[PDB]
């Protein structure tokens, strides 16, 4: 276990022989096996329970130089390998040409949102998701149908209750509440049609009516918006519903991580450019924007994008932002990590990552794979960091 | 008025269940407040309220005084930590500064009340003992010891010689043995003629040896069955230079030359005339000890508080189950911890021990900061917050204030100590800036290092309740807020001050919320935040830079400023009348503004 | 010891309880008139300022919430009905009004100020109700149905040390101590050594101890003090304090000492404090 | 601190035991610094170890086969049930006599209550009265508990526990204390918990107590039967730790340990609570001067080490790593301690 330089010696020194696509997914893969033997052996009592958080916690060092990995792998081959070039044939379009061939232009043409795109599709890639099977989330609301207590009563879809407001059942109500939240959890994890499996093997009539489109259609996102922001629809899925629409309400997004809101602000910035794109685009009619301002077409960038991320509700600055890890996979998908390795090597001289049992070894791989991949970051930062790393190691 | 006295017919209907709580309405308890205030019930007949506090002999200010300022003279800052440590220093002669200040007030306490001796007795015995060739340390003690013992009793030694009046050698001569002063009760047995005892003082030599000759004669003289007819008493006193506490004679006369002493004196007489000249104090406590818990007769007196002595509990024929809940005085306790380290210190450190009332704690808390000082601290962690808080809490009722944050400094816990006087704080402090306020921060941040955005704080939860928003806003300056102030100024303060033409405050303000980093965190911060520093300053540059030649490039930040400061106005949002207002100002006045520009750049 | 300023409620029947402000300047009083009275008692001065009659029966409990939120009070009752008042610009009005229960409300209490503005409900249903306001929007309700056989008598929560845990004394001779585990409220601890109906629960402001300490008067009279040492092995020990002939009614505990006040049907107070060796000793006795 | 208490206790124990006088007690010792001391936990503990480990020695020199005759289980239970009892009676005082406190608990909670009284208050003179009281219509059960009452171990005739097996197995299937009397009686429904009662945790366990069969009756059918190393295997291995809740364990899991025969076990985990370091200190090294402790060749192993070819779970403690590593803590100021 005190051997993780092992590893990524042989690692990188394979790849000495080999290329640097399997050095990267060598990495990778060491940081999850490392993390998983990690969380092997943790045994918890009522009090060690607190003891076998610290080590959960600890381990999740080892967690976020794997997530580390995989966001800075993959956005580094969608940056630099080949899968870039491609002809002017998906950015090709008529005016017969349908909504989908349009945004095949959009899709192959703009680079920074289908980067935020990718972005997203991480987002959604590190999923935490509440078990089928195990969790009362469906497992418990398995019902026959939804509002099977409810029904009861009364001999005793979402239309139903908006219209009529009292009547309904806390059996269902519970029930539901369990549901949405496990609708929220699967479908901000990105599970689609996992989540569709859900409301299909219970039957939510109302689930599966406001998510079933496979794709006017500005009409339709102006009209889901506006019923998100109608009220008596539960939280989970009144966030949900926001969402899918293109607005944020905040119930469930109550519960964003950085990651998590991050994917938030990053679809917000897609869906407005998506918008004003299709408005250029003018192939989308003008009674489709039935309520132009209550959907917010206009997109922020990037830089306001993190800032807003990174704000706290405090008026602070995030935790998850002071953290390292993911900070560094942040500038490396931000594209601003020359200079972030710049601020590591002068923190190191300045009194700043010293303590860090990892960082260091971490900056030394990390700046192997960028620099071995490709001549960007200088050879001074690299020999700083280097040498500091293999004083260490040799002790 | 309340009915007097119905409980019957009401009772059994209020012993039934289906509505016991409806019928128990009657009921009351509302209990506290802050600072120990009472709220109770109870020409109209309705409720009643009245404070609550500790109003025994309540008025002592200067004794706080004093010993506070000297423990905190003696005690150490740590500021390793968010919230500071104090710790005593360890064994800095502490015992010494309270002796001193005892001596101090013994100049004005002839007119006090009784506490002060009981304290006054304790602190010299735990001079005597644990103040500092180990026979001659030994030796040394013993000699404190005697002079203290001699001290205490002096006094009323003096005062019973006084009553005798005609002097009998059977009490007189008694009394003076037990309170020393041989030198006085040589010339007080001239009566008969004795100077042997000016030899002695000559020469302090073999006296163990002569005392022995004499209660050996004694002795025979008891055996001979003589010495019967001579004074009753006198013989009492020979058995005492003897050696024999307690004597059964032919007569089956119990002689105890113990009886009439105080558990003290009875313990002293031990020491020195029936134990050798050379012993250790130990043996001699655990002998006396011994000695009350009988063989056999209990000749020795119970270590009694010096209030509880007035009426020694009835022992009807069963005296050993009361001493098992009787307390003794804090200086048995002393010497015992002094001599080995299995004791309780809790029952040692006891407020009734030395005062009747559980209220006053001030020696119970010195005499714990002494022992923790002494590498004493068998005490659990439990009982030192308790004894901390209910000195914190006296200290509140009178109406105390960074003694009782010192003493809440005192505990070993960081998060715990930091809330507690966090609270402490906002409970006391006081909005209306006053001399003795200021004084008290100023000692707080000067000496017990805290700071004064933590006080501005508290100011700002007091002026948010019930408080008005000029001050709240000032305070909340100084407390590093970031939203909540932005938010009161933007809806309040600036359609005021545009209105009234004050912009060098809502600038200062601003331009503070606009550095590199705050302005990262504050929310809505580009918005609002952007739009009025841009006015102001457009304002101002415009001025300047007519008057001043009109520079080219000044000119142009201006114009690009005016555009994005249009693109703004229009994106106000309204919520109530003043936006609507402020908002249609600021409009005309950046567009008279822009045409003014207008026209000096193009034409 | 010494008294104060006596004021003039200007009732008409029994003051069922009252309770003070954060700062100690105002009082607020309930009555069987269906009327909660607010006095600004400052200085020596009995100033009534606001009558609130909005109940149809008996008020039973009334609740000052800290001062950050405003001049928030709450007020329940036997009309189901649990009224929250709110002054604005010296006018009270009542902002909400929770009408979920199906018996009498008979206690309110606030949480700490760190957790948020929570107020717990007690009613004879035997249900506890959790009202939560997050700033914009209304109120969020968590029910806890069934938590009582008979019913609930009291609700009490536990200082700040951040685990949100609150106890509550019911009809069923049981005192149940509370926790919120996974946003969900559930069972911790039963204690039992009542043998009739617990009157009132109300756990200790703990200022710088380890220990937690719970008090709980009963119907039979017997006083029990309740006493965890680790908060983690939730392991209570009850301590008798007196076991008084009448019933007791309520149990409050003072926020710098630590002083319990205990009322009796006897129509007295008795102060209890404890030692430093451990037992409990009553230092005056304030009837009425 | 509460160390320099212990501490005293050993320098004084020491000084006794090197004078040669009298021997000291250090059980009686630990247990009354403990009443002294205001630590309500040292209190119960020490009186737990003291009135559960107050039994008859037997050296032998053999200390684990001594530790597990099985007469030691059987003074074992002896001395833990009766002062379980009797803990749980002065509780019952507090409900309050005897069976007054009884009847107002049964009571607190809301002739079979006041015999089970009887048997949770260690009377079986009041369970007897209640007998005769009704034996009008449960006929042969008073006869059983009378032979119950004539043989001291409380052990019935065999012909006597078939019958309570299938009386309760017939009847007693579908009122709760009479299947619970009978099955614990008759070394029936040994699987059953019986829930109906069985409330607590450690009164369960002392019903399995009186429902174990500890002779090698071969004619004692298959399932009815409690084993000691059955009962102790789902006991330590089978129940664990994180089931019977480690946070109120430190007074609760050990004690269940300590009263089951788990020695060196109870005094692992104590050893493992910080707060319990001395204490734990304490009882092991009481035990292993008694002798015992069966104890672990190798000092570098494992703080329980167990041999090749010892009886299966049979568990041997490094004392010497103990005991070096607790004396580690407080060598840097009291190499006298």
């Amino acid at each position: 276990t005190m051997s993780m330089y092992p590893d990524f010696l042989k690692s990188f020194l394979e790849h000495p022989s080999s290329a640097v696509f399997e050095l990267i997914e060598q990495y990778e893969a060491t940081c999850n096996t490392q993390i998983t033997l990690l969380k092997k052996i943790v045994k918890r009592v009522t009090p060690g329970q607190q003891k076998f958080s610290k080590t959960a916690s600890i381990l999740w060092l080892l967690q976020q130089e794997m997530v580390t990995w995989r966001l800075i792998a993959a956005l580094y081959r969608d940056r630099i390998q080949s899968a870039l070039e491609e002809e002017n044939m998906f950015e090709i379009a008529a005016p017969n040409a349908s909504e989908k061939t349009i945004v095949d232009k959009l899709f192959q043409r703009d680079t920074l949102v289908r980067q935020s795109q990718l972005v997203v599709d991480w987002l959604e890639s590190i999923a935490k998701d509440e078990v089928g099977d195990f969790s009362d989330n469906i497992e418990y609301y398995a019902k026959s149908v939804y509002w099977e207590n409810t029904l009861h009563t009364l001999k005793q879809d979402p239309d139903a209750p908006i219209r009529q407001k009292l009547p309904l059942d806390d059996l269902d109500r519970e029930d539901d509440i369990r549901l949405l939240k496990y609708l929220f959890t699967l479908i901000r994890a990105g599970m689609t049609d996992e989540a569709q499996r859900l409301c299909k093997r219970c039957g939510q009539a109302w689930r599966a009516a406001t998510l079933e489109g496979w794709k006017y259609r500005c009409v339709w996102k102006t009209c889901c918006w506006r019923m998100a922001e109608d009220e008596q629809f539960n939280k989970y899925e009144r966030a949900i519903y926001a969402t899918l629409s293109g607005n944020l309400k905040q119930l469930l997004p109550v519960c964003e991580s950085w990651e998590d809101t991050v994917w938030a602000h990053f679809k917000v910035m897609v869906d407005s450019l998506v918008e004003q794109e299709i408005r250029a685009s003018i192939i989308s009619f003008n009674e489709a924007n039935e309520l132009p301002r209550e959907y917010l077409e206009a997109n922020w960038t990037l830089d306001s994008v993190f800032e807003e991320l990174q704000a706290t509700d405090k008026k602070r600055v995030l935790e998850e932002n002071r953290e390292h890890y993911h900070i560094i996979q942040k500038f490396v998908i931000l594209a601003d990590v020359d200079g972030l390795m710049d601020e590591f090597s002068e923190w190191l001289s300045n009194g700043k990552n010293l303590l860090l049992g990892h960082l260091l070894r971490f900056m030394t791989h990390l700046l192997l794979f960028f620099r071995t991949l490709g001549l960007q970051a200088k050879e001074e930062v690299s020999v700083e960091v280097l040498k500091t790393y293999i004083q260490r190691l040799i002790n | 008025e309340l009915v007097p006295l119905e409980k019957s017919v009401t009772h059994g209907r209020g012993s039934l269940l289906i509505d016991m709580g409806l019928f128990m309405g009657r009921s009351f308890r509302v209990g506290w407040g802050p600072n120990w205030t009472l709220v109770h019930n109870g020409s109209p007949f309705k409720v009643h309220m009245e404070k609550l506090s500790l109003e025994q002999k309540s008025r002592e200010l200067q004794s706080y005084l004093m010993p506070l300022e000297i423990e905190l003279k003696n005690s150490s800052v740590d500021r390793s930590a968010q919230c500071p440590h104090f710790k005593p220093n360890a064994g800095v002669a502490a015992i010494h500064d309270y002796a001193g200040w005892v001596r101090n007030l013994s100049n004005e306490a002839g007119e006090l009340e009784a506490v002060v001796k009981q304290w006054g007795l304790t602190w010299t015995l735990c001079e005597s003992l644990w103040g500092q060739n180990e026979y001659v340390r030994n030796l040394e003690r013993r000699k404190a010891f005697s002079h203290w013992l001699a001290h205490t009793a002096e006094e009323r030694i003096e005062e019973e010689v006084s009553l005798y009046g005609p002097e009998r050698h059977v009490e007189a001569v008694f009394s003076f043995l037990t309170g020393g002063r041989i030198s006085d009760a040589c010339r007080l047995a001239q009566k008969s003629g004795d100077h042997r005892l000016s030899l002695l003082l000559s020469q302090m030599v073999g006296s163990q040896e002569m005392r022995e000759l004499i209660s050996l004669q004694l002795v025979d003289w008891n055996k001979l069955q003589v010495d019967h007819y001579i004074q009753e008493e006198r013989l009492r006193v020979f058995c005492l230079l003897s050696g024999t506490p307690v004597w059964r004679s032919s007569d089956n006369r119990s002689i105890n030359v113990c009886s009439q002493l105080d558990w003290k004196r009875t313990l002293a007489v031990h020491l020195w005339y029936m134990l050798p000249p050379t012993a250790t104090i130990a043996q001699a406590l655990r002998l006396y000890e011994r000695a009350f818990q009988e063989h056999g007769e209990p000749y020795a007196c119970y270590p009694l508080p010096p209030y509880l002595e007035d009426c020694s509990i009835s022992l009807g024929d069963e005296p050993s189950a009361k001493f098992s809940s009787l307390q003794r005085d804090v200086c048995v306790h002393l010497l015992k911890l002094y001599s080995e380290r299995q004791y309780d210190l809790c029952q040692l450190l006891d407020p009734s021990s030395v005062t009747p009332d559980p209220l006053d704690y001030r020696l119970s808390w010195h005499l714990w900061m002494v022992l923790q000082a002494l590498n004493y601290t068998h005490l659990s962690e439990h009982r030192q917050g308790t004894l901390h808080a209910s000195y914190a809490a006296q200290l509140e009722n009178v109406g105390l204030w960074e003694w009782a944050i010192f003493v809440l400094l005192h505990i070993p816990h960081p998060h715990i100590r930091e809330a507690g006087v966090r609270e402490l704080l906002n409970r006391q402090c006081v909005v209306r800036e006053s001399p003795e306020s200021l004084a008290k921060e100023n000692f707080l941040i000067h000496r017990l290092c805290v700071p004064a955005q933590w006080v501005h704080e508290a100011k700002a939860i007091r002026s948010r309740r019930d408080g008005d928003r000029h001050k709240e806003a000032l305070y909340l300056l100084k407390g590093h807020q970031w939203n909540p102030c932005h938010k009161l100024v933007t809806r309040h303060l600036a359609a005021d001050a545009v209105i009234n033409e004050n912009y060098r405050y809502l600038q200062s303000f601003l331009g503070e919320l606009s550095n590199p980093e705050h302005c990262k965190h504050i929310q809505d911060w580009e918005t609002a935040g952007k739009v009025y520093l841009d006015y102001i300053r457009v304002i101002d540059m415009l001025n300047l830079i007519q008057q001043d030649e009109s520079s080219g490039c000044e000119l142009e930040k201006l114009h690009t400023k005016v555009m994005s400061l249009c693109k703004w106005v229009e994106l106000i949002h309204c919520y109530t009348a003043k936006d609507r207002l402020a908002q249609s100002e600021m409009a005309k006045r950046v567009a008279n503004i822009l045409r003014v520009v207008l026209s000096l750049q193009q034409p | 010891v010494s008294v104060i300023n006596t004021v003039d409620t200007s009732h008409e029947d029994m003051i069922h309880d009252a309770q003070m402000d954060y700062y100690g300047i105002r009082l607020a009083t309930c009555s069987s008139d269906r009327s909660v009275k607010i006095f600004d008692v400052k200085n020596g001065g009995q100033i009534l300022i606001a009558d609130l009659r909005g109940h149809e029966g008996p008020v039973w409990q009334v609740a000052w919430a800290h001062p950050m939120y405003g001049n928030i009070l709450a007020s329940c009752s036997y009309d189901r009905k649990v009224i929250i008042w709110k002054e604005e610009n010296g006018t009270w009005e009542k902002t909400y009004e929770y009408t979920g229960h199906d018996s009498s409300v008979n206690s309110v209490c606030w949480a700490p100020h760190d957790f948020g503005l929570l107020l717990a409900c007690g009613s004879s249903d035997g249900a506890i109700s959790i009202l939560t306001y997050t700033g914009d929007g209304p109120w969020e309700v968590k029910k806890i149905s069934n938590a009582h056989t008979i019913g609930c008598n009291a609700v009490s929560w536990a200082p700040s040390v951040y685990i949100k845990r609150f106890v509550s004394g019911g009809c069923d001779n049981l005192v149940k101590i509370w926790r919120e585990e996974d946003g969900q409220w559930k069972e911790d601890q039963k204690l039992e050594a009542h043998s009739d109906w617990v009157r009132d629960v109300a756990w200790a402001p703990s200022i710088g101890l380890p220990t937690s300490t719970i008090a709980s008067c009963s119907q039979d009279g017997r006083v029990y003090i309740w006493t965890s040492d680790d908060a983690a092995t939730n392991c209570w020990t009850p301590k008798l304090l007196h076991k008084f002939n009448d019933v007791v009614w309520h149990v409050s505990w003072s926020i710098t000492a630590n002083i319990l006040a205990v009322s009796g049907g006897d129509n007295k107070v008795t102060l209890w404090k404890e030692s430093v060796d451990g037992q409990w000793a009553c230092i005056s006795d304030v009837n009425k | 601190n509460v160390e320099m208490a212990y501490a005293r206790q050993m320098y004084m124990y020491n000084e006794k035991v090197v004078s040669g006088h009298l021997q000291p007690s250090l059980v009686d010792l630990c247990t009354e610094a403990a009443e002294r001391l205001d630590d309500k936990n040292v209190s119960d503990l020490w009186v737990m170890v003291k009135q559960m480990t107050d039994v008859p020695l037997i050296p032998a020199s053999d200390t684990l086969k001594s530790r597990c005759s099985g007469q030691m289980q059987m003074a074992f239970v002896r001395q833990a049930l009766n002062y379980l009892e009797q803990s749980y009676k002065n509780y019952t005082l507090i409900s309050v006599g005897t069976y007054n406190l009884v009847r107002s608990f049964l009571n607190i909670r809301l002739v079979w209550a006041l015999i089970y009284y009887c048997m949770r208050c260690g009377d079986l003179m009041a369970a007897q009265q209640v007998v005769n009281r009704a034996q009008h219509q449960l006929g042969d059960f008073k006869n059983c508990f009378q032979e119950y009452i004539h043989n001291k171990d409380r052990r019935l005739s065999p012909t006597t526990e078939n019958k309570l097996r299938l009386h309760y197995r017939r009847a007693v299937r579908a009122d709760p204390y009479k299947r619970a009397v009978y099955c614990i009686i008759g070394r029936c429904d040994v699987s059953d918990n019986h829930s109906e009662v069985a409330d607590k945790t450690e009164d369960y366990l002392w019903l399995k107590l009186s429902q174990v069969c500890f002779e090698d009756e071969a004619n004692s059918s298959p399932q009815d039967r409690l084993t000691l190393p059955q009962f102790q295997k789902q006991l330590f291995e089978d129940y664990g730790e994180s089931h019977f809740a480690v946070n109120q364990q430190p007074y609760l899991y050990f004690q269940v340990l300590f009263l089951t025969a788990q020695f060196e076990a109870a005094i692992a985990f104590l050893f493992r609570l910080e707060r319990t370091r001395c204490h734990a200190v304490h009882v092991a090294l009481a035990l292993f001067e008694l002798k015992l402790l069966l104890k672990s060749t190798g000092q570098s192993a494992q703080l329980l080490s167990q041999e090749p070819g010892e009886p299966q779970g049979v568990r041997r403690l490094n004392f010497i790593r103990l005991l070096m590593l607790y004396t580690r803590k407080f060598e840097p100021t009291d190499p006298r301690e």
